[PDB]
């Protein structure tokens, strides 16, 4: 039940179909 | 005890929220544990709510699970109260029932935070689910654009050369366009004074400014962040973008150069509106006269029907894929120009404590955004009309037509689609049908969408500003014809690019039953009645 | 140790949604035609009992409604909230007609006397207040609790007023003098729910430590119903002897009142789009027919449980 | 359905473009603080919304008290107690060096003039040898039992992720080994032999003695890392007869 | 405190008579003899019962895409309720209405 | 896959998937009767 | 007029300071920030002259501004030379 | 738009003092600098999480692959590979070119000196703690005690 102190600020993957689309456009 | 009045609502709610959390601390903690540390838990709750407001991922790395469940549950309660208050205040603001400056400013801030949360959701969903354009739809769009530009004998726009003839004139026009916004001579601020000083420095030494502009066009592909805010028009909000002034000067020169080159090389066909030739009331008058001067337009003796369709493209700006945009823009201009065009839209949108990378939508705050919108709308006009009717409407490239004229009567009568106009994203199409074509279209629409109980009248919408005699008479045949026409138009546009909705559109039929033709162009509701009827 | 009587188990059969806040309290009209919910949406909704259709929605509260009760002998609806105000609604016009005022903090619950037509409210300022209904006059201010009084119960027999508070204490009060009579300090955590048996002249108190059955009027300790170690927010008892304990973590336990034997553990699911932390029973009530159990779950739902008639004694045997 | 759905009047180079494109183409590990995926997915809309809590994994060398290794080197048989609670990586590296023969038969890595003497590395260059994973494990020095004082046994390294098998007994207090070498524990036996090895003449260029103190044998007087491995093997074999 | 002479404006006498339940308004003497169980089953049964030369093409033949509005059918999808105030259908309709 | 758009983007299971087929799921917005209609009708 | 929505001002204010007062306040705050970072870093080379100038005793170099000494961190080679 | 090293050191000290989200407080220290300029200078060059190393083979392969996939979208490409947009754009151009307290005590002492000077020459409805017990609560008696 230990609670750390609050560190206040006031005080990625890509789908493969993208690649396929780019290849199609080049072709 | 004092009552909880209006000015004492919000803080009191927070006070009550705090007290509830305190009670839920004091019976959750087991036997023993002298250090309750409830102030630290309240600080964690405040930090979690502040991270929810800024769409920041909040995760304490070591934190006990029931305390985390408590914090997430109470933050969801506060967020629900916040969002319902925003909805209710926006309904009261749109109704005009509230005249309050603090309520308006607070609600504008709340809707800005909600919109940026939804926009960050949309950008992450675009990056995770892949492009919605699939493969063959983009290839078909690219091929149709290539065939259209080959058919028009279009000469591509080159790079701005080293010694251009009209570069100083375009720079003067762009600098006057940028100096338009600061003619009030108010108190301004530091950034507006910096922009005005940059405008004066470019005005004094135009050659160095032009060299810097061409260097920026050749070299830079990564740009500074853009600010966003919102105009409250009390019925809807309008996004306003803020750009660094050096990029504003470069984009203004690029906008002037691109529009001059597209007008000189005649890229845009005359149906694309707003053109510079006429004001929009003159556009309304020219549309009415182009309807009136068609061949046998009011003759309904043989069951000929006229159909006027008005609609929009809905989320047109939000669904412009940037790779497809770069491939489409490489067909028109030099590759360095199109790379600047594409890379300008992939920047970071900032508002207070939120930053997100715009990767899917276009940004309308760019100076050259109008050119991209009208070019994408040209592609959508080619998708709607097809290549043959668009080549008939534009005429031959050696002798182009004007806005609402044809080369021949036989070229007019060869297609049902008589007139066409696009006003940025609004679409106005005028069809003329014979009896057999209308019967075949109604038969095909009822084949796909059967309705035996005649419920098509109920969802149909009408212009309520007119009297009952001036409104559209809702016979079954005209309603079925209008729904058939709208279904056939909606089948042409793929939903990945843009869609056309029935609720935002309006289809009017002129027939032997309906003597009036109703439409709404710009801010004008127009009703055409022939002298024969 | 006698064998407990076999109770048939209960099952969820409808889930009603439509509130935009936590449903905090549920009351049932005495003619069993409709029931009523108060929420954190600052709205009070009258729901049909049989069809489940939303009959009416009333606004007027400015904060979260914490307690709603229907008068058995008057056409009045009493609502208390976190806005430090108690409202008496005339159902005859569906409008607020009386404002009981004087609490310094949020009112966490209320109860009606079944015979005298006097009102008792418990609030977060460590006080309960006893109000005459017609004159809106606070005739007593019961004080002596050192923390917020989570719940209050009222009955005709002596003692009239039962208070459970957050300082691990239960106070059995005297109505005519406004003084406490019996103090029970057996609980280790906050007493969040007390419920009174309809006929056995006993009552039970709920805390995260245990559930404790006592004996009126001296408050002598009878039984320690153990298990269900969560923050119990509510407690209701059937006329048939079924005790339902609902917790803040969403788990529901069903007990025989006499032997204290847990015979069913029900952990319902949540709303379709909802976190796992938003599972919690805030209030629950039987109907007048003692056959439908209505719970106000923390995922903005009302969940309704029915008896399972297909089960028999050998299909669900009583352990030990 | 089919790729030619939503496609009428297909062009030529569209058809060879699509043709060319298609021709080309856990029980004891519950650490009770959970993952941060639910809270971050709720507070931000930039992730997939997950609504159910999942407990975070944790083995981190769950051992019993402190180990004690008796190394019989050329100075003699010296016993050193390594605190697994102060540094489990250093005690695990020392146990793996004494177990996988990285320290048994090895030469002295370093030897200073009554400051620190390093052995158990098979290379003998100061930071040689191998850990349990082959590559050198992470190094961290505890504040309760650091690499200071007389006979402080530390997994000798130049910093983090560099301590594999080099065990250095420091005979003097120094801040150079603090937060650079993972301090295992302290020498509990053979203080006279370690003092005679540290007090011998040593070459200061390589910081090593002329006569290398070579560990002839290693014995596990108390093995915390092997007991933790046996407990992990018992926990694995508790659910291995029906999970093959 | 009843020693003061300050009278609040909302402490004036009002609604001095308590309305009681009449015979048709579920007075407790007719509540006590009723059986709510059976009446609840025919009300539930009534609710369940009431619950139920040169030839040319076609004019639209020369387009690029066809039947794009094929699987567009909302129907019961507007009847879904989600307890997430950013992913609710009402909030989505609100954001597409009030932001242009 | 046939790519779902952002406009649909069906997060979460439906209510029949969560609660099963036996549980009747009722979603209720707007009152069936107006506020002028009184609960408990007056005698007249 | 909208008295509760006017820009905020209090009586007996005295107005906004000029460019010279703001410049010397910025210089005093920069001196305070430099002294705070020096005391955090615990560098013994920093000295204040009798005429009030920053001096690096390890480099034996005077500094006109606080950021001149803040950029004086060559100093490693001079510290290695002055170490012996 | 130039950035001296003195301003970079002052910006680093201001970030280490005032945290991250304050920028106008940071830009108060820097003369002829804005808060947006300070934020851009921190997030572009002076952030310690910026990888100021050389590109690996895997980093260059991923950079060339992602530049082939999404053309001229460097604000999207750069968080995938972990570098910034300017560094990855410059490295991609290079790869294509290669391929081609006391005051109150003093006031109290002065008040005591003035009081002694006035003594040598109401109570404001308060409670005098030095005269008697302020709120006298007697201890409970039972089974013992003979006082003192
Ligand atoms: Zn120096």
């Amino acid at each position: 039940w230990k609670i750390p102190p609050c560190i206040s600020n006031w005080k990625v993957h890509i789908n493969e179909n993208f690649a396929k689309l780019a290849e199609a456009l080049y072709i | 005890a004092k009552t909880v009045t209006k000015q004492r609502v919000e803080s009191h709610f927070d006070l009550e929220l705090r007290a509830a959390v305190m009670h839920d601390i004091l019976d959750m903690m087991p036997e023993g544990i002298k250090q309750n540390k409830a102030r630290t838990i309240l600080q964690h709750l405040s930090e979690a709510w502040r991270c929810w407001k800024a769409n920041i991922p909040w995760k304490v790395p070591g934190l006990p699970t029931p305390i985390e469940n408590m914090i997430l549950r109470y933050v969801k309660a506060k967020a629900d109260w916040w969002t319902n208050t925003a909805h209710y205040n926006r309904e009261r603001i749109r109704r005009g029932a509230t005249v309050d400056k603090t309520v308006c400013k607070k609600n504008l801030g709340r809707l800005t935070r909600l919109y940026l949360k939804a926009e960050q959701e949309r950008q992450h969903n675009y990056l995770k689910d892949g492009p919605y354009i699939t493969a063959e739809e983009a290839v078909a769009v690219y091929t149709t654009t290539v065939h259209w530009l080959e058919s028009r004998r279009f000469s591509p726009i080159p790079f701005p050369p080293l010694s251009y003839k009209h570069d100083t004139k375009l720079l003067i026009l762009a600098l006057e366009r940028l100096k338009e916004a600061y003619s009030v001579k108010s108190r301004l601020n530091q950034s507006q004074r910096e922009e005005l000083g940059l405008i004066e420095q470019a005005y004094d030494n135009p050659h160095e400014a032009l060299s810097r502009i061409k260097r920026h066009l050749l070299t830079q592909r990564a740009f500074k962040e853009v600010g966003i805010e919102f105009m409250d028009l009390y019925s809807h909000l309008v996004p306003v973008y803020d750009v660094e002034p050096l990029e504003k000067i470069t984009d203004a020169y690029l906008d002037q150069y691109l529009w001059y080159e597209a007008d000189k090389r005649r890229l845009f066909p005359p149906w694309i509106k707003p053109a510079d030739t006429e004001p929009p009331p003159l556009l309304v008058y020219k549309w009415c006269q182009g309807i009136n001067n068609l061949q046998d337009v009011w003759e309904t003796s043989e069951g000929e029907c006229n159909v006027m369709l008005e609609s929009r493209f809905e989320k047109m700006y939000e669904k412009i894929d940037l790779t497809l945009l770069n491939r489409l823009l490489r067909l028109i201009v030099d590759h360095n120009i199109a790379d600047y065009m594409t890379a300008k839209n992939n920047v970071v949108i900032n508002y207070k404590d939120m930053n997100h990378t715009n990767s899917y939508g276009i940004i309308r705050g760019l100076q050259f955004a109008s050119f991209i919108v009208q070019y994408y709308g040209l592609v959508m006009d080619l998708l709607v009309l097809g290549l043959h009717r668009a080549s008939e409407m534009a005429g031959p490239p050696q002798m182009p037509n004007d806005f609402l004229s044809f080369q021949d009567i036989a070229t007019e009568a060869a297609h049902p689609i008589r007139l066409f106009c696009r006003y940025i994203d609004r679409i106005h199409i005028f069809f003329r049908f014979t009896a057999d074509e209308a019967r075949d279209l109604i038969q095909r629409y009822l084949t796909e969408h059967p309705d035996p109980n005649n419920e098509n009248i109920v969802g149909y919408n009408n212009k309520k500003c007119w009297p009952r005699d001036a409104r559209m008479r809702l016979m079954k045949h005209d309603v079925n014809l209008g729904r058939a026409v709208f279904w056939d138009i909606k089948n042409r546009l793929p939903r990945s690019v843009t869609t056309v909705q029935w609720e935002n559109s309006f289809v009017s039929v002129y027939s032997k039953d309906n003597p009036n033709l109703l439409f709404n162009m710009c801010g004008f509701e127009c009703r055409i009645l022939p002298k024969c009827r | 140790m006698p064998k407990p009587q076999w109770h048939p188990p209960w099952k969820l059969y409808r889930v009603i949604s439509g509130h935009l806040g936590w449903v905090r309290c549920i009351a049932v009209e005495p003619g069993n035609q409709w029931f009523v919910t108060g929420s954190a949406d600052r709205t009070i909704k009258i729901w049909d009992l049989a069809s489940g259709k939303l009959k009416l929605s009333l606004t007027g509260h400015i904060s979260t409604v914490r307690g709603v009760i229907v008068s058995t002998r008057s056409p009045y609806l009493f609502s208390c909230g976190e806005d430090k105000q108690v409202k008496c609604w005339d159902l005859e016009y569906n409008k607020v007609i009386r404002h009981y005022h004087g609490h310094l903090s949020a009112v966490y619950g209320l109860d009606l006397h079944p015979t005298i037509d006097v009102l008792v409210t418990c609030s977060r300022d460590s006080t309960a207040r006893i109000w005459d209904v017609r004159t809106k006059a606070s005739v007593h201010t019961l004080s002596g609790h050192t923390n917020a009084v989570a719940t209050v119960r009222c009955q005709a027999a002596e003692p009239q007023i039962i208070t459970g508070s957050h300082d691990t204490t239960i106070r059995l009060w005297d109505l005519v003098a406004g003084k406490t009579r019996v103090t029970l300090t057996n609980h280790k955590k906050s007493v969040r729910a007390v419920v009174l048996h309809p006929r056995h002249y006993t009552f039970a108190s709920g805390s995260p430590d245990n559930i404790k059955q006592w004996k009126f009027p001296d408050g002598s300790f009878i039984q320690n119903l153990s298990g269900h170690n969560a923050i119990i927010n509510t407690l209701t008892v059937n006329s048939d002897g079924v005790l339902v304990s609902g917790a803040d973590n969403g788990t529901m336990h069903l007990w025989d009142w006499r032997t204290g034997y847990n015979f069913q553990r029900v952990h319902a699911a949540v709303q379709p789009g909802s976190l796992d932390s938003e599972s919690g029973i805030f209030a629950c009530a039987f109907d007048q027919s003692e056959s439908r159990l209505l719970t106000a779950e923390a995922d903005k739902t009302i969940k309704v449980y029915r008896e399972d008639d297909t089960a028999t004694e050998e299909t669900h045997p009583v352990s030990w | 359905q089919d790729p030619s759905y939503y496609l009428k009047n297909t062009n030529a180079e569209t058809r060879e473009t699509l043709q060319e494109l298609y021709k080309e183409f856990d029980k004891l590990n519950a650490a009770h603080y959970s993952t941060g995926k639910v809270s971050a997915s709720f507070t931000s809309t930039a992730m997939v919304p997950e609504t159910t809590h999942e407990a975070a994994a944790i083995r981190y060398q769950f051992v019993k008290k402190k180990g004690y290794v008796r190394l019989h080197t050329n100075k003699g048989d010296l016993n050193l107690e390594l605190h697994c609670d102060l540094t489990p990586k250093t005690c695990e590296n020392f146990i793996r060096l004494c177990k996988k023969h990285y320290y048994d038969g090895t030469i002295f890595h370093r030897s200073i003039r009554n400051f620190v003497i390093q052995g158990g590395d098979p290379t003998g260059t100061g930071t040689g040898g191998e850990s349990y994973w082959g590559k050198p494990f992470k190094d961290e020095f505890r504040p309760n039992l650091s690499h200071t004082g007389r006979g402080i046994l530390s997994m000798a390294n130049s910093g983090p992720n560099s301590n594999r098998s080099q065990f250095f007994i420091t005979f003097r207090s120094c801040a150079y080994l603090d937060k650079k070498h993972t301090i295992f524990g302290r020498v509990v036996g053979g203080f006279d032999v370690l003092t005679a090895m540290e007090n011998v003449e040593s070459d200061p260029k390589t910081d090593r003695p002329k006569e290398e103190i070579r560990i002839d044998a290693t014995t596990v007087f108390v093995d915390p890392y092997e007991e933790a491995d046996a407990q992990i093997a018992q926990e694995r074999k508790t659910q291995l007869k029906v999970a093959p | 405190s009843q020693l003061s002479k300050q009278y609040s404006s909302r402490d004036l006498p009002s609604h001095t008579k308590i309305k009681y339940r009449q015979t048709t308004q579920d007075a407790p003497e007719e509540v006590r003899n009723r059986d709510f169980r059976r009446e609840l089953e025919e009300r539930e049964r009534a609710a369940a019962r009431e619950k139920n030369f040169k030839v040319k093409r076609r004019w639209d033949d020369d387009v690029v895409f066809k039947n794009c509005a094929k699987g567009v059918d909302d129907q019961k999808k507007d009847k879904r309720f989600v307890n997430d105030t950013l992913r609710s259908e009402f909030h989505k309709k609100f954001m597409e209405k009030y932001i242009k | 896959m046939e790519v779902v758009l952002h406009e649909d983007k069906k997060y979460y299971p439906t209510a029949e998937e969560v609660y099963g087929p036996e549980v009747e799921t009722i979603v209720q917005e707007e009152d069936t009767q107006p506020l002028t209609e009184p609960i408990i009708k007056p005698v007249k | 007029m909208d008295f509760q929505h006017r820009p905020g001002g209090k009586t007996g204010s005295g107005g906004v300071a000029s460019s010279s007062e703001s410049n010397r306040d910025r210089r005093e705050r920069l001196r305070q920030l430099a002294l705070e970072t020096i005391d955090i870093n615990k560098d013994p080379y920093f000295m204040k002259n009798h005429l009030g100038s920053y001096e690096c005793k390890l480099c034996l170099t005077l500094h006109n501004n606080e950021g001149s000494y803040l950029a004086h961190t060559k100093h490693q080679t001079n510290l290695a030379r002055r170490a012996a | 738009g130039v950035w001296r090293n003195t301003e970079d050191e002052i910006l680093k000290a201001a970030v280490m003092k005032y945290g991250k989200n304050q920028w106008s407080r940071i830009a108060s220290l820097l003369h002829r600098k804005s808060a947006k300029q300070c934020k851009a200078r921190w997030y572009e060059w002076l952030d310690p999480s910026i990888k100021k190393t050389e590109w690996s083979r895997e980093e260059e392969e991923k950079l060339l692959h992602l530049a082939k996939l999404m053309p001229t979208q460097w604000r999207t490409i750069a968080p995938i590979i972990g570098r910034t947009a300017a560094q990855c754009l410059e490295h991609y151009e290079f790869l294509l070119d290669k391929a081609a307290k006391a005051r109150e005590k003093q006031l109290e002492e002065a008040r005591r000196l003035a009081a002694l000077q006035k003594r040598r020459e109401k109570r404001k409805r308060g409670v005098d703690y030095n005269a008697e017990i302020p709120f006298e609560k007697k201890p409970a008696l039972g089974f013992y005690d003979t006082s003192e």
